[PDB]
RNA sequence: CAGCUUUACAGAUCAAUGGCGGAGGGAGGUCAACAUCAAGAACUGUGGGCGCCUAUAGAACUUAUAACGAACAUGGUUCUUGCCUUUUACCAGAACCAUCCGGGUGUUGUCUCCAUAGAAACAGGUAAAGCUGUAUUUUUU
């Protein structure tokens, strides 16, 4: 009564052997179930990454899905003496907002 | 794919004769073709 | 291939089919899956001979661990009679490393082996075609798994040797094998396709304006179908 | 009008009570309690609403299988496409629930979720300022942080009745893993904390204020309400009160039918966690761990209560919360507690004065409203109203100010102390909140918060709304101050459209941005360059998304983010020089304290100055401050008391309003000084438009000379720094806070009873930059760091402005002293008053600045 | 310790009214065949049973989004890198179609185990199950 049958296509189970087996896998499939840690490598990011053609040190690179055309040309917005070079704006910023 | 005339081969199929058909008049090269194509070969007959 | 899903719909599948409706298939015969495995092999082998004999009867010949090579006579019109197809190559390569896999399982259940030798002899043969055969000598889509199956093995060793134990000595060779199931999946069809092409061998940009002239000149003869 | 009604109505989740009903509730009041719900980010205070959504419908429409399940939380009132996807809460979508008590009073409640997220504090302002009452939720395990406290300050202000949630039981129970009694203490120290974070009342479980929860589990209670459901069967009617007051504090219950003495015998187990935490443990320990008969066995016996068939073969999270559900019934617990907190009316009126100055009310001859938020509920923009009295019908032309037109307005009053409305609005429809639909209704009534459709055209932010019948009425009436949005802005950018040919596409779109957030000091600057100042990184960027996909859809370049700096000294000044195309002044330093008060009746005004910064008789005088910047304006010669030209003052400092506005260094404003008028030489030929005209540059001018002669400084803001790291954690956190140049650690606070080092901090808004992000990646996703300027706290950025050398490179960043002057240039430069790629700053005038100070 | 409801019952008259239906199975199968596929589902239409449930079929709008499948391979054309110059065969990125490799859901039929009446209650008895219960100022001393 532990499954459908000899179909074996549903499975349901009690806590001991669950547990068990839960801990029999530990060695094995130890991920590291923090949400948080995977701040910055979920798959939307990785995809936001992907077409904004930026890294993550740990993280995946690609061909940058876009034509790469600068040509930004230098106006009173975006020129070298207006805005201010305090912080260095890494990559690692770019997809997290 | 081939729509756009399909309308004006049916009006010819309607309006047409034989007689019509028979007498077609064998077209003449209009932008005088072997004339030319005989001078230029003339001309570089190599 | 998070960013690229794929949709089915409504389908019937072939092996069910098979069961059912086509004989000669009479069905479910409760094998040890080793055994099975060799009468494949030996299927294998034997519908590449036949393919050979359906083409030019050539001079090369097939191992039974199918390195196909040539008996003697080695010239230009013998080679240019038996170039053949890419698709038969990679079949070739398929069938091998299925042999090598059973030869693995063979090898396990007769002496001069262990399980732990087992594990690890199909670690080694999926996680080094590379090595063990060439199908990126044919088909260079096998490189990409390749190189994959390369990569889940290096993730692996670390994995596996964190403790003073370093060698040839691992099995694991699941996610290698998944990989390759899944490139053979991505194959199969074409493959299917080009043996169905083979069997029925005696059955079946400016071009535009060409095209234009030529339909309607014929619906104008159409048009005047006359004396 | 009645078929249009009926399709609104039909398009809508069938609710479990009547919304007939409820309308006509509405149109009585006390029977309406505004709530809003607030806390810190992720108390799950959108979840406890959706719980309470749950509990009014019938069936939702979007509640698809798993949330139902309780794997996803479900957060009802998300709706929108940013939010569901983001994970935070972000703006104010709240709802409206007739709901019962234990005792089932009936009353219907103005929910509304407050986002947690420091940057939208805009939005809890605007649910405070909305709510009578407010929520306080809080996470069990980060505690009472910083942020917690600060709302609880702020909600004292405004002022409202603070009624506790301390969500999160199931994390203690659960991931932290406390025993029954370590959990006992820890949620008696929470209370201590909240208790001294409050001034003047004091909360317990006891008293309905505290309501205890956790809504990912999906149950919340006061002891009131446990004691109704599982406490009525075992006593009498008469000891049931006594029996509550004894549940809580450091109270035992030793063996008696039903005495329960104090303290003490052999084992311990209080009353609280004998009859409460202990039992929920259990519930806990046998949904998840035992045999699921003898469960259901104790559930048939000791609860009252059925599993059914389905819900035995549910997994234990599922089946827990279910559990949870089957034993603290449909939420009415909660809704005493709020019943209980809220006085009510005592309170009312003092928070309407806070909102609108003190006086008296006028209920028939007028209705006045609060036009609170403008929205985007159901893609139209609506306006959340609060109607304060009165009852505003659908169809109503309507009188309406923004709060910007509301102190103008006063003085005007004042002074009067023909008829001239000077805006209207056709009130196209109106309705009720909320969640994933507006029900639409005719008549707004005193005390409901509602949406209306046609208020917005002459409105932006905040207003007051009304509808006058005289002249007397007109005088009675007062009008609402703009809203304390208590964090205020800060964090910069400057938006170019990329193709131009669209700005006026742009402009339409950062209106309604404006309008939605209200927390967006959106400046056009003379350059063509917009300018957003957000709250913060996430909000801003929140806001981005809204215009460049939603309000604008266009490619939209966007400036590295900057903050603005404002104009003050260090030192007093050291000479007053007049200027003529004819007045000079000069500026000290002002006290720190003073400023943080400023920043937080002439006789009263004086008094206050001596209690502030020991300032004597004359200068308590002599002052006349302005703008909430803050400067002080100080008359402090000899010759002002005789001459009467000093006096008539309401013109004269008109001058220095704009210089505050707009200082010297940057064009950008001054701040911390106490400015000293020392002489003002007014000619004998008056004409005295003119004269005020002359004043009213030349004041401008003095004050910057005196600014400049008083070693001025760009002062930078600070962000206040919540992180909540794991403990081991915090010397990584030290390094990162080393690694950039402003930074602080003030004070490493161990949370109580977890792993969670809340260590506060100090951090130059500019210096930030993402540094959110920074922290949680070297923290691999351990101290989800808060930055935020509740306090308006300002400081120096390093060094000497106006000094020539400075600095050695463009790209990089400058050393800490090259800094002082570097920020100033570029920030010249953005305004456009410096002329060149090399350029410098000095202030004129005169005579060679005085032959250059005399060599 | 009282109440009514239900089951087993004993023999009643036996109406009587209601229920029960005038009785059609319940499992499961690496058994098939047949549809129909994100769950929605509002809302309208029409069924069948009572402002509303249960089936369908028509779009709205949803969020899909992470998981019809916690799975991931392969084609074909068009655009774009790049091998380059070419047949494959490809490098690596788009777009839109298709190809396998798997899946549920019901419609049915068939093969292996578990079943098992042909109708009961009225009037209240027996036995159990399911809920409801100590006068001195505001209810009944
Ligand atoms: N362990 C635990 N998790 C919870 C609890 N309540 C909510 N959560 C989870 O933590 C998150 C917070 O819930 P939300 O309702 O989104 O938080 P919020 O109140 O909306 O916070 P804002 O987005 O700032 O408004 C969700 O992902 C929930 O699943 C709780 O009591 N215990």
């Amino acid at each position: 009564k532990k499954v459908n049958g000899t179909s074996y296509k549903k499975w349901s189970f009690d806590l001991p052997e669950m547990s068990n087996l839960y801990r029999l896998s530990t060695p094995l499939r130890d991920e590291v179930t923090d949400k948080n840690y995977y701040y910055l490598f979920d798959k939307k990011s990785f995809f936001n990454g992907k077409a904004l053609n930026n890294a993550i040190p740990g993280g995946p690179k690609f061909e940058p899905l876009y034509p790469r055309e600068e040509e930004e040309d230098y106006n009173e917005f975006n020129s070298i003496d207006r805005v201010i070079f305090r912080v260095p704006i890494r990559s690692e910023y770019k997809v997290a907002f | 794919g081939n729509v756009d005339l399909n309308k004006l081969t049916e009006e010819r199929e309607k309006l047409l004769q034989s007689q019509i058909d028979e007498n077609l008049a064998q077209l003449t090269k209009n932008a005088s073709n072997p004339i030319q194509v005989n001078k230029p070969n003339a001309a570089t007959d190599a | 291939n998070e960013l690229h899903p794929t949709l089915p719909t409504n389908h019937n599948k072939t092996k069910l089919l098979k069961s059912l409706k086509n004989t000669k298939y009479f069905q479910q015969t409760t094998i040890d899956w080793v055994e099975a495995g060799l009468q494949l092999c030996r299927q294998g082998h034997n519908m590449l001979n036949l393919l050979i004999h359906r083409k030019g009867l050539t001079y090369l010949h097939l191992d039974y661990n199918f390195n196909l090579k040539p008996t003697k006579t080695l010239t230009t019109k013998e080679r240019k009679k038996s170039r053949l197809g890419n698709s038969f190559h990679l079949m070739r390569e398929l069938l091998k490393m299925m042999k090598l896999i059973v030869d693995t399982h063979v090898q396990f259940r007769l002496g001069n082996v262990d399980a732990f030798q087992l594990a690890d002899g199909i670690h080694y043969i999926l996680n080094h075609i590379g090595q063990l055969t060439g199908i990126y000598r044919y088909k260079y889509k096998v490189m990409h798994q390749i190189r994959a199956c390369k990569d889940l093995k290096h993730i692996i060793y670390y994995k596996f040797n964190k403790n003073l134990g370093k060698g040839p000595g691992c099995g694991f060779w699941q996610p290698a094998w998944r990989v390759w199931l899944n490139f053979l999946r991505g194959t199969i069809p074409l493959l299917e396709r080009y043996i169905g092409n083979l069997i029925t061998r005696q059955f079946e940009d400016a071009y535009y304006d060409l095209e234009l002239r030529n339909s309607v000149m014929d619906d104008i003869l159409e048009m005047m179908p006359e004396s | 009008e009645h078929t249009i009604f009926t399709q609104l109505k039909k398009n809508i989740p069938k609710t479990r009570y009547n919304r007939d009903y409820m309308l006509s509730m509405a149109n009585i009041p006390e029977r309406i309690i505004n709530v809003g719900v607030i806390g810190p980010l992720h108390s799950g205070k959108t979840s406890l609403m959706d719980l309470l959504v749950i509990d009014s419908h019938k069936r939702i429409p979007d509640m698809s299988k798993n949330v139902e399940l309780g794997w996803k939380p479900l957060r009802y009132l998300d709706n929108l496409k940013q939010e569901i996807d983001r994970g935070l809460s972000i703006k104010l979508n709240g709802s409206t629930l007739l709901c019962t008590d234990l005792e089932s009073k009936s009353r219907m409640i103005n929910f509304l979720d407050a986002p947690g997220h420091v940057n939208f504090m805009d939005e809890t302002a605007v649910a405070l300022a909305a709510s009578d009452l407010v929520l306080i939720v809080i996470d069990v395990v980060e505690g009472v942080t910083f942020v917690v406290e600060q709302l609880i300050k702020q909600s004292i202000k405004n002022n409202v009745a603070m009624c506790f949630v301390i969500n999160k039981l199931d994390r203690l129970i659960l991931d932290l893993k406390l025993p029954p009694m370590d959990a006992y203490l820890k949620l008696n120290h929470i209370i201590a904390n909240i208790n001294s974070f409050t001034k003047g009342n004091v909360f317990s479980p006891i008293d309905n204020n505290i309501i205890f929860a956790s809504t990912k589990l999906g149950f919340t209670f006061t002891i009131k309400e446990f004691v109704s459901y599982y406490y009525a069967h075992s006593i009498p009617s008469s000891k049931i009160d006594d029996f509550t007051t004894r549940l809580w504090g450091s109270v035992y219950y030793h063996k008696g039918n039903f005495r329960t003495k104090p303290f003490e015998n052999v084992e311990k187990y209080p009353t609280f966690v004998e009859f409460i935490l202990i039992p929920l443990y259990k519930i806990f320990s046998y949904a998840l761990s035992m045999e699921k008969d003898k469960l259901k066995n104790l559930l048939r016996s000791n609860f009252r209560v059925n599993l059914s068939q389905e819900a035995l073969q549910y997994d234990p999270q599922p089946f827990l919360k279910h559990v949870l559900q089957l034993i603290f019934r449909q939420q009415t617990g909660l809704v005493d507690a709020i019943t209980r907190c809220y006085q009510p009316f005592e309170l009312f009126d003092n928070k309407t004065a806070h909102l609108s100055i003190p006086g008296k009310s006028t209920p028939e001859g007028t209705l006045w409203a609060h036009v609170l938020k403008t929205v985007d509920y159901g893609g139209a923009e609506w306006s959340l109203v609060r109607i304060y009295s009165g009852l505003l019908k659908r169809g109503d032309t309507v009188r309406i100010l923004d709060t910007s037109q509301s102190e103008s307005r006063q003085k005007r009053q004042l002074h009067d102390i023909s008829k001239t409305e000077t805006p209207s609005c056709e009130v196209e429809e109106i309705g009720l909140l909320g969640g994933r639909y507006v029900y639409p209704v005719h008549e707004a009534h005193k005390g409901q918060i509602v949406l209306i459709k046609g208020i917005s055209s002459a409105y932006i932010k905040s207003a007051t709304l009304y509808s006058v019948k005289s002249k007397e009425d007109m005088k009675q009436l007062k009008f609402f101050k703009p809203l304390d949005y208590i964090t205020e802005a800060v964090f910069k950018i400057v938006l170019q459209p990329l193709l131009p040919r669209e700005l006026p596409k742009l402009l339409d779109a950062l209106n309604k941005i404006s309008k939605y957030y209200p927390g967006v000091i959106i400046k056009v600057e003379e350059s063509g360059e917009h300018v957003i100042l957000g709250n913060g990184e996430l909000y801003m960027d929140c806001l981005l998304y809204d215009l460049r996909a939603s309000y604008a859809k266009i490619e939209i370049k966007i400036s590295d983010p900057l903050t603005v700096f404002s104009e003050s000294c260090s030192n007093e000044s050291f000479a007053s020089i007049p200027v003529s195309n004819s007045i000079s002044v000069a500026a000290e330093p002002m006290d720190s304290k003073m400023i943080q008060d400023l920043s937080r009746p002439r006789k009263l005004s004086k008094i206050l100055r001596t209690e502030y910064g020991w300032d004597s008789l004359a200068s308590r005088n002599v002052w006349s401050f302005y703008n909430g910047n803050v400067l002080i304006n100080d008359t402090l010669p000899d010759e002002i008391s005789p001459e009467l030209l000093s006096k008539y003052k309401e013109q004269i400092i008109q001058g220095f309003y704009w210089a505050v506005k707009e200082g010297p260094l940057a064009e950008e404003p001054i701040y911390g000084v106490q400015y000293k008028l020392l002489s003002i030489s007014v000619p004998s030929d008056v004409n005295i438009d003119v004269m005020k005209s002359q004043i009213i540059p030349l004041m401008k001018k003095a004050c910057y000379v005196g600014l400049l002669t008083a070693i001025p400084i760009l002062l930078e803001p600070i962000y206040e720094v919540d992180i909540t790291v794991h403990a081991p954690l915090l010397p990584i956190v030290e390094e990162l806070m080393k690694k950039r140049r402003g930074s602080r650690i003030y004070k490493t606070i161990k949370v109580a009873g977890t792993p969670l080092l809340e260590v506060r901090g100090q951090v130059p808004v500019i210096e930030s930059a993402g540094f959110e992000t920074d922290l949680r990646l070297s923290t691999n996703g351990l101290g989800m760091c808060q930055l935020y300027f509740w306090h308006k706290i300002w400081r120096k950025v390093p060094g000497d402005v106006l000094d020539k050398d400075a600095f050695i490179p463009k790209l990089k960043p400058a050393p800490i002293n090259s800094l002082s002057r570097d920020f100033v240039m570029k920030t010249r430069r953005r305004k456009g008053i410096s002329t060149g790629g090399f350029m410098s700053n000095d202030g004129p005038t005169l005579e060679k600045y005085i032959s250059a100070e005399l060599y």
